[PDB]
């Protein structure tokens, strides 16, 4: 599947010889579906057909093609379900951009200094966004947002203070010029998160109200991707966006729309841990809101959800366990996004002891 | 030298050009070499033409031990086809320590059965 166009490559030749082969298992955490680290068979004998979880597990455990090398990329949260299959791994952590590299990114992204310098200053002046631009995705989103602002020549202002604000900002400048189909896109994302789907067929888009005409709008206004690498699988340009859209779904106005149930399944591989779904849900549930898509978000629901979110924090903050869902600092990220002192202070009163790293 | 009956060059990085030049000698009507051993000699697909020529041209050669080299999956198929026309090769044909596909192994097995005068070919299994 991952080889040259020839459907019958030399699988039975040197391709069977281990130690000269390295696998790149990119996105362990994106393996949609339950992943059982404890299985019956260990699918030895590569030619034997078996389920994907078993096949991957067998490769991961070095039972399939033993002595072969294996590189795995993953979100650190998913290590909970991966560390049981590594035995003797070398763990490498990926760190974001340093101040020097943030600067290089901006100058490489923009066509010339005339705009790159403006972009750099506009962001550098914003302590929060500059710090957030630690992440390649965030600086990309901000740069893309600026590029769109440059095309219109409106202002290039970048005043966002949260992760949510960046994502909301990005859509505001993208969909406002669409607004009538945002619900369908949000529904699609929510369905995907709950039904363990990242890659969508055109049939799935149509079934959520997005058929060709609006879908193309998202492909043009870099929001949503088609996967045209000899395929026809639509998806969000990044998993963080899919989680963002799912989060908005719960707050608009078909999995359930029950946030309590959503939260109950937070600390689980099956749903992708819902880390950004909740982080965004918190940022979105606010009173300090404005227009441009935000006004289409349900205020009445936000008030109903806010209460349950506060209860959720109290219940989880109470836990003193390690390698558990929101390990203190994660709750702080949620509260950081929801920049409203009334809520945050009430929530923080449930943290008599703070243990963070 | 008509007294030279065995020549062992295995391990020498002769290359394809090397085989070409050796063949010019081996194809000479007075050459009496019976056994030529060529294990890993840094060989490739090209030399198969010259080796094929050798297999059917020389009336003296009896054993040609091509070993651990990338002879080629198609290259060996030429050997399979030509070693039917009353070839004088009777012994080890080499092809050991070399990965072949299904059709190739079948052809080599067929050759072994149809031409029993060829003692053993010696595939990897």
């Amino acid at each position: 599947m991952s080889c040259c166009p020839d459907p019958n490559p030399p699988i039975h030749k040197i391709v069977r010889k281990p130690s000269r082969i390295l696998f790149l298992m990119d996105g362990f955490d994106e393996l949609q579906g339950a992943f059982d680290e404890h299985i019956g068979p260990l699918c030895t004998d590569w030619q034997k057909a078996e389920r994907g979880d078993i096949l991957l597990s067998s490769l991961i455990r070095k039972k399939l093609l033993p002595e072969a090398s294996l590189l795995i990329t993953t979100r650190p949260v998913a290590l909970e379900k991966l560390q049981h299959l590594l035995d003797h791994p070398r763990h490498v952590e990926i760190l974001g951009f340093s101040e020097a590299k943030r600067k290089e990114y901006f100058f490489k992204y923009f066509s010339d200094e005339a705009q790159a310098r403006a972009a750099f200053s506009l962001i550098q002046e914003n302590e929060v966004l500059f710090t957030m631009c630690f992440i390649p995705l965030v600086c990309w989103i901000v740069c893309t947002g600026l590029k769109q602002q440059m095309e219109s020549g409106k202002s290039l202002a970048q005043t966002s203070k949260t992760t949510t604000a960046v994502y909301v900002f990005f859509l505001s400048s993208l969909l406002q010029p669409l607004c009538a189909h945002l619900w369908g896109l949000c529904s699609l994302a929510a369905d995907g998160i709950w039904n363990q789907k990242i890659l969508f067929e055109e049939s799935d888009l149509r079934n959520h109200g997005l058929q060709k005409a609006d879908v193309s709008a998202f492909l043009r206004m870099n929001l949503f991707q088609k996967e045209v690498d000899c395929e026809k699988f639509y998806s969000f340009i990044h998993m963080t966006f899919q989680e963002f859209f799912a989060a908005m779904y719960y707050l608009l106005e078909l999995p359930s729309r029950d946030v309590t149930v959503l939260l109950e399944n937070y600390g689980k591989f099956e749903k992708g841990y819902l880390i950004f779904v909740v982080r965004f849900l918190f940022g979105l549930v606010n009173q300090e809101r404005t227009s441009y898509l935000e006004k289409k978000l349900s205020c009445k629901i936000s008030q109903q959800i806010r209460l349950e979110l506060l209860k959720w924090i109290e219940v989880k903050a109470k836990a003193k366990k390690l390698q558990i869902q929101p390990s203190q600092l994660e709750l702080f990220y949620c509260l950081y996004e929801m920049q409203e002192e009334d809520f945050v202070q009430r929530a923080m009163d449930y943290f008599p002891k703070i243990e963070i790293n | 030298n008509q007294n030279l009956t065995h020549l062992y060059l295995r391990g020498n990085t002769l290359g394809d050009k090397g085989i070409k030049l050796l063949c010019e000698g081996l194809l000479h009507p007075d050459c009496k070499l019976q056994v030529l051993e060529l294990d890993n000699c840094n060989l490739t697909s090209h030399c198969c033409w010259d080796l094929s020529t050798l297999l059917t041209s020389s009336q003296s050669l009896r054993k040609l031990s091509l070993g651990n080299n990338d002879l080629g999956d198609l290259g060996v198929m030429m050997f399979c086809e030509v070693l039917k026309q009353q070839s004088c090769l009777l012994q080890n044909l080499g092809l050991s320590e070399m990965y072949f596909n299904y059709e190739t192994k079948s052809a080599l097995e067929t050759l072994q059965e149809e031409k029993p005068e060829l003692t053993v070919v010696f595939e990897p299994s």
